[PDB]
């Protein structure tokens, strides 16, 4: 009847503070508390948590970013904190107007802070990508984790800075609200003809509900097999035991075919950077190419016409 | 034929429906009773499929599509060549779909494993039900599901978002929206440092399950562990199918307005509703 | 049997319907009874009795 | 099955007491608002 | 009629906290019910009665 | 009350104090609530009115 | 008792309850008296 | 007073600290909240009227 | 009793200090509200 | 009165320290912040007002 | 006693130290209402 | 006064300045930010207008 | 009691430094305040 | 000046040489991205102004 | 100190140094100023 979804028995000793393959230990901080509720879901530790100087550089930028952020929302409450808590996420930081195209001209309360912005959140972007890297290589791993968070900057450096540059427009961009993205969202669908004609905007919304499908699948063959110790699957690699062959053999038996306790790895993996690098190329071809994605489904044969 | 460790495995118990009567293999899959009703339910679906396709005159795979009875015929019976066949694709689907779940719990009864698998997929099957099912039946008609073709189901989506204004505006899709996009980011993740612990440097030895842990407590203070990533990405996925089956059945049955109209419902709360200044104000 | 988890999430159900339409009531929103009734039910909920 | 019968028996009997006092207040009470106001 | 068995059944711990909530706040309601009819809710009748309004 | 302590031995006398004050205070707070709700009682509003304070 | 707590104890504990109960009781009453003076609802 | 001290035989004084200042606290912000919000007793805007700041 | 720890001197001298306490709080809470009432009285 | 100090024996100083710096920190920016937005007390338009900077 | 473990002797420098620094920050701030309300009283 | 030193046997002083530091830029940028904000301390602004810049 | 572990003496020579920083901080602050008041008074 | 040296008995100088370079260039390019964002001050368009470019 | 492992040697001569790269840093900073100033003052 165990269902192995919440632990029922928590047990702690001694923090771990983990490996020292060539670490830089000085950069590490301290273990932080134990969370019982984090201990009911997955492991109750807190940190260590390791600060280098890509760690101060990612830090400081993105810091400057939400800060910006927030004082422009705090100037748009006319610092009320009544007006602020009522109109947040109808605040936003809009781009440029479109009469100024790319040029660095435009006014502080029109886009130019908007631009100061940007920067500092692309600095902080790119420093944690380096950070991923960099931590990935101190402990001797392969650089998987690095990839796909680069797949993942494609699809937002396209959204925020390749396709306005060739669009030749800072406006084309995404302001930074809560209610005032989906805003852009929904306009850019509609300026465009219809996003879902798009089709590697279908690609990528494939890719998604297949990572939503393959990782369900995934978690629930884990957890159907951790009476056999399914979990500890990096020694089910090494050493193939019980679990990882009953779990082969039913998606065998299910779908005709299977995987191994890596391959399956490798899917779920390429199944996520898929749906973000294909959206990244739906979002380039979007107006620089294609002004309407229905006409243009309709002249490739996915449209009546 | 077999896998080089599967023989042991191929054992003759765990049915639900029957005895030895259809419990063999037919290759590599599992055909039971349940094999047995999944595949016809899907031959007759996927020829139904062809034989509208004939019938609209149109041999295009993109350009097929089976549409629902109109809303003229409520919730009772339609020709075949107007509504029919919808219906009866749509009973052949939901017949395939619950034998093939009840052939994965025999499956897992043979395997002695647990039932996560056939419960996972019962929720896609609710989701499925609840927009092709329980809205329509709610709604009053078969005409408010979804046709059965590559793009025009798309169409019914933009016409269904649309009659409501802008969609992302409800917060059920909200909520399953931010689901969806954080079980790929973990999928993602988990994906990437399973590989990375298993394939390091070149000449390096295999990583440890330590190495992963610190791999994120490096990065972001905190590790989930291996059973807590697994559970994470089980709820996840189940949480956005859970969701977008809410955000559904409230949609055209007790909403009926623009969803950012009811979003002035925290806006207009008494004790800052005439605060002059802000958005709305 | 039911566990005592069990019986804690049911009162704490009950509960949260019962101090939200309460709360409800006396401030003049909804939200306000959801606010309270929420708090007390996650209270009460997160502190099971054995 | 934690409580033995005469356990059982002396809270029964306590908490019998105790309903038959918050009855008896109740009673009043309706007295006095039937009496502020028929119904 | 010995009635007391339902102490052997259940936990009194339990029982206790159960009928607690349920009395208390089918109370309330019964109070809000009240309150709601424009007859029977006594600040608006008391209100009436000594000209308040 | 013959014998009412055997709530307390039945009750952690902690969870029951804490269960007390949290509904104790919730309780007031309710009433005060819906006296502020009728107009009849709004205390505010009747010391601005007989004080004629707008 | 699933406490553990015995009947000294409880009675003790029982006493001084009682004697917070009718301190705060009292107070209430006052408080209810004073509001009557000022604006009877009956 | 009579025999409350013992209630700290019981809680500990902490827990019980801690709960009470933040209690306090936000009973002083919902208090002075609720004065803001009536146009009575906004010391902020009466004084404004007093004194004609607009 | 062994809940916390404290025995009966302690929790004897630790309420005076906290009576102390709250007397003081009270009576800064008092003076505040008589200023209030004598500048805008509720009643 | 003359033995408050045993609060300290009681309350790890440093972890109090902290939240006393935050707690005063957020008050007084949120007193700020209150007063910039009411049109009175709002010192920056009230100095534009009286030397005419606009 | 001391849970978080201080000597009576270290409590007692720690609290004089303290209400040092609490009667400056007070004063600090009744020099500036004062200041501020000489140049536009709220009252 | 004389006996503020012993802070620094408390808290650490590195973590301190860290915070600090991070503190007075974060308050000093506010505060600037607030100023070009508002019409009039708009130096930029101010001096456009003075010398016709525009 | 020195839970940094900071002595009496490291403690007063930090402080005396500190001190320093901060004193020339807020004089260099003071004469910007004054310039700006000459410049623009916010009074 | 005084004695400020003893800062670096404290500090890593890896850590502060680090930290001051991102906060000079970050805070360096703000002030020019400030810069050129006011139609005044921002040296290209006035350049072309002066010049008849455009 | 122990933090960093520096004697007063060490510490002084890297002080030294990091003040000449200070005030040099600063020397360009002011003349970027003055020419600034000179060609668009912002008072
Ligand atoms: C004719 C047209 C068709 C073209 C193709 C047709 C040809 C036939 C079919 C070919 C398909 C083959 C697919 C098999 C690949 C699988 C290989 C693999 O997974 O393992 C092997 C190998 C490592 O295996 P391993 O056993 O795990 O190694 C362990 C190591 O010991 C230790 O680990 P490590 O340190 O060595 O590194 C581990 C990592 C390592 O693998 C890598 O190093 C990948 C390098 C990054 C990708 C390169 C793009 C970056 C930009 C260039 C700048 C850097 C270049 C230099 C890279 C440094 C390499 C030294 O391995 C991984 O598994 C990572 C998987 C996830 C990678 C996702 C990368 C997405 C980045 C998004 C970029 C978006 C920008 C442009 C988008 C497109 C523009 C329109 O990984 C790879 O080789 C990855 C290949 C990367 C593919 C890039 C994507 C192509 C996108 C094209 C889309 C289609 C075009 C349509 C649009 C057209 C517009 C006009
Ligand atoms: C989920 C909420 C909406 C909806 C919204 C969208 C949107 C929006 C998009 C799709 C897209 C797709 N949808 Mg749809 N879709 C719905 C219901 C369905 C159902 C169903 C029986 O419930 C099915 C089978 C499909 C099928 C499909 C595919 C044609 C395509 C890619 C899905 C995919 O790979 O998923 C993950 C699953 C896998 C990776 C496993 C393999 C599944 C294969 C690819 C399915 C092929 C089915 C075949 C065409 C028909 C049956 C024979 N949709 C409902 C009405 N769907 C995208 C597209 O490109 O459309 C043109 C797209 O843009
Ligand atoms: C009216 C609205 C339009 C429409 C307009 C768009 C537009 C416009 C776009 C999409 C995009 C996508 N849409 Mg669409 N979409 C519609 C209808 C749908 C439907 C549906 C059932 O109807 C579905 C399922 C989808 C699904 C999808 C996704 C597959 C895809 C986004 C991938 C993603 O993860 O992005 C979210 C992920 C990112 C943006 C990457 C972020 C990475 C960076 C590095 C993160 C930085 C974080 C920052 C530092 C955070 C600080 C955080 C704190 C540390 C906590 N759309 C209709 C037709 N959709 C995108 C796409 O690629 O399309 C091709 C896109 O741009
Ligand atoms: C495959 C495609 C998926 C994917 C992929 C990956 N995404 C990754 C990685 C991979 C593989 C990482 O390795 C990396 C990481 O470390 O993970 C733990 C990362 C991250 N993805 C984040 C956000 C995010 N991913 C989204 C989507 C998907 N991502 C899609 C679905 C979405 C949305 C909108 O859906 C959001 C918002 C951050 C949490 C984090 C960067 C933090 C940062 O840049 O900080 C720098 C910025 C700051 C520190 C600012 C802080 C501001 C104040 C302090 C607050
Ligand atoms: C709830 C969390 C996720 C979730 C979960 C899980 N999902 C599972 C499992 C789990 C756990 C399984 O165990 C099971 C399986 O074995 O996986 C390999 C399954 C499966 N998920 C499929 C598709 C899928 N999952 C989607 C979504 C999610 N899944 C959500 C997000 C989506 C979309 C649209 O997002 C799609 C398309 C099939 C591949 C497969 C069923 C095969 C079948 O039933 O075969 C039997 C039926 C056939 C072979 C064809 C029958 C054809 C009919 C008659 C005609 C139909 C025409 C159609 C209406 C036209 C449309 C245009
Ligand atoms: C819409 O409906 C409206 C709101 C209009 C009306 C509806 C109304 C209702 C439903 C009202 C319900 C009112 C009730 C149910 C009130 C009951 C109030 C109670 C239960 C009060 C008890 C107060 C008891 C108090 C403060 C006890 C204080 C005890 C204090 C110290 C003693 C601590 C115990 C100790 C010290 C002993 C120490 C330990 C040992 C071992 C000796
Ligand atoms: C919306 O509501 C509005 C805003 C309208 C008004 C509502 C308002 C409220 C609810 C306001 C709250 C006001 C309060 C309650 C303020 C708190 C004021 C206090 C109590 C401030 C504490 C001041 C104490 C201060 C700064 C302490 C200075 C202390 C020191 C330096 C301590 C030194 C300690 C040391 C050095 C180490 C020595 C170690 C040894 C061993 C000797
Ligand atoms: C919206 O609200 C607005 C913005 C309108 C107004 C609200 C305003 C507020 C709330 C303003 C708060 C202002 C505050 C709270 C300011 C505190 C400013 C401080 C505390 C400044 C400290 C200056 C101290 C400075 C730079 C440090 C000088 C320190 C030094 C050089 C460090 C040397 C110490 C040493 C080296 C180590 C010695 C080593 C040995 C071995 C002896
Ligand atoms: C909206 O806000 C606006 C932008 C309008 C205004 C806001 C403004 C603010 C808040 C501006 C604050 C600016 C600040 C805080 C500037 C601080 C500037 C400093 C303090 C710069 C220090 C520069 C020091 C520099 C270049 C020196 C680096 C020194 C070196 C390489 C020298 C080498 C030292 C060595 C090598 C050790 C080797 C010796 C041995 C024995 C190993
Ligand atoms: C009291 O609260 C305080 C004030 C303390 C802080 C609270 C703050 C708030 C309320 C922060 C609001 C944060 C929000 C609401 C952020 C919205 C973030 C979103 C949702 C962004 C959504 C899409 C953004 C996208 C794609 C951005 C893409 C950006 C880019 C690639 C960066 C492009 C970099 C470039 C443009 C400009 C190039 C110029 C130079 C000099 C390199
Ligand atoms: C409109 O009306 C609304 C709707 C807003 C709500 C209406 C009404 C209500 C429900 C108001 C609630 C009023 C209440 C119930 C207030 C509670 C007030 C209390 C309980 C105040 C306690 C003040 C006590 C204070 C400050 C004591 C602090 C004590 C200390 C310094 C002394 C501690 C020092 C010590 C302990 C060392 C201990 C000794 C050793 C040996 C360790
Ligand atoms: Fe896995």
């Amino acid at each position: 009847e165990y269902q192995n979804i919440f632990s029922q028995v928590q047990v702690r000793g001694p923090a771990d503070l983990g490996m020292t393959e060539d670490v830089n230990l000085a950069n590490r901080s301290g273990v932080g508390p134990f969370s019982t509720l984090l201990g009911w879901f997955g492991n109750a530790q807190l940190g260590p948590i390791y600060l280098g100087s890509l760690g101060v550089l990612s830090l400081f930028s993105g810091l400057m970013w939400f800060f910006t952020i927030g004082i422009w929302f705090w100037y748009q409450a006319g610092w009320n904190p009544a007006v602020f808590l009522r109109d947040l996420f109808f605040f936003s930081l809009e781009p440029p107007a479109p009469e100024y195209g790319l040029s660095f001209a435009a006014p502080l309360k029109e886009g130019g802070l908007w631009l100061i912005a940007s920067f500092f959140m692309f600095v902080a972007v790119w420093s944690w990508w380096g950070r991923t890297y960099l931590r990935a290589q101190a402990l001797g791993m392969g650089k998987h984790t690095a990839w796909a968070f680069l797949s993942a900057i494609w699809l937002w450096m396209v959204l925020g800075f390749i396709r306005p540059i060739l669009m030749g427009s800072w406006s084309e961009a995404v302001p930074y609200g809560i209610f005032s993205h989906l805003d852009w969202t929904n306009n850019f669908s509609l300026v465009h003809g219809n996003l879902f004609y798009n089709p590697f905007h279908g690609l990528s919304i494939a890719f998604l509900y297949g990572s939503a499908l393959l990782f369900a699948m995934h978690g629930a063959t884990i957890l159907a097999v951790s009476r056999f110790g399914g979990e500890r699957e990096l020694e089910q690699i090494a050493d193939r035991g019980t679990a990882a062959e009953r779990a082969a053999l039913f998606w065998r038996w299910t779908m005709g075919f299977n995987a191994t306790m890596e391959g399956i790895h490798r899917w779920a993996i390429w199944m996520a950077v898929l749906v973000t690098l294909t959206g990244g190329i739906g979002i380039l071809l979007s107006g620089t190419v294609v002004d309407n994605w229905y006409v243009w489904g309709q002249n490739h044969g996915m449209a009546p016409l | 034929a077999l896998l080089s460790f599967e023989r042991k495995y191929r054992v003759p118990g765990g049915t639900l429906v029957g005895g030895n009567l259809f419990d063999f293999w037919v290759g590599p899959f599992y055909v039971g009773f349940f094999g047995v009703a999944t595949f016809f339910f899907a031959a007759l679906g996927i020829i139904l499929i062809a034989w509208s396709a004939v019938l609209q005159g149109t041999w295009n795979p993109q350009l097929i599509s089976v549409y629902p009875p109109a809303l003229e015929y409520g919730l009772g019976g339609a020709p075949l060549a107007k509504g029919g066949l919808w219906q009866i694709i749509t009973i052949c689907a939901t017949g395939a779909f619950v034998s093939w779940a009840l052939r994965e719990v025999e499956i897992c009864r043979k395997l002695g494993i647990g039932y996560h698998i056939p419960f996972a997929f019962a929720f896609a099957i609710l989701a499925y039900l609840t927009l092709v099912l329980f809205r329509p039946v709610m709604m009053g008609a078969w005409g408010y599901a979804f046709p059965y073709g590559i793009w025009t189901h798309l169409d019914w989506v933009s016409n269904t978002g649309y009659t409501y204004g802008n969609f992302h505006y409800n917060p059920a899709h909200m909520i399953a929206i931010s689901f969806f996009f954080t079980n790929a980011l973990a999928l993602a993740l988990h994906g990437a440092l399973v590989l990375s612990a298993a394939n390091p440097e070149k000449g390096k030895e295999m990583r440890t399950p330590d190495h992963e842990d610190t791999f994120f407590r490096d990065l972001v203070g905190y590790s989930i562990g291996t059973l807590g990533i697994h559970r994470l990405g089980l709820l996840l996925s189940l949480s956005a199918v859970f969701f977008s089956a809410l955000c559904m059945i409230i949609t055209g049955t007790i909403w009926f307005d623009q969803w950012v109209d009811w979003w002035q419902w925290w806006v207009k709360l008494p004790w800052w509703a005439n605060i002059p200044g802000g958005i709305n104000g | 049997e039911v566990s005592e988890f069990a019986f804690r999430l049911m009162m704490a159900a009950v509960i949260f319907v019962g101090v939200g339409i309460m709360f409800a009531f006396a401030g003049g929103h909804w939200f306000v009874g959801l606010v309270v009734g929420g708090l007390v039910a996650a209270f009460f909920a997160a502190t099971p009795n054995s | 099955t934690g409580l033995t019968d005469e356990q059982a028996q002396e809270l029964h009997s306590v908490y019998m007491s105790g309903l038959w006092l918050f009855s008896a207040v109740a009673i009043v009470a309706h007295l006095a608002v039937y009496i502020w106001r028929p119904w | 009629s010995k009635f007391y068995k339902i102490w052997m059944i259940f936990d009194p711990r339990r029982v206790f906290v159960a009928q607690g909530v349920f009395l208390f706040l089918l109370a309330v309601m019964i109070h809000l019910i009240l309150l709601s009819t424009p007859s029977y809710n006594w600040l608006e009748i008391s209100a009436a009665k000594y000209n308040r309004v």
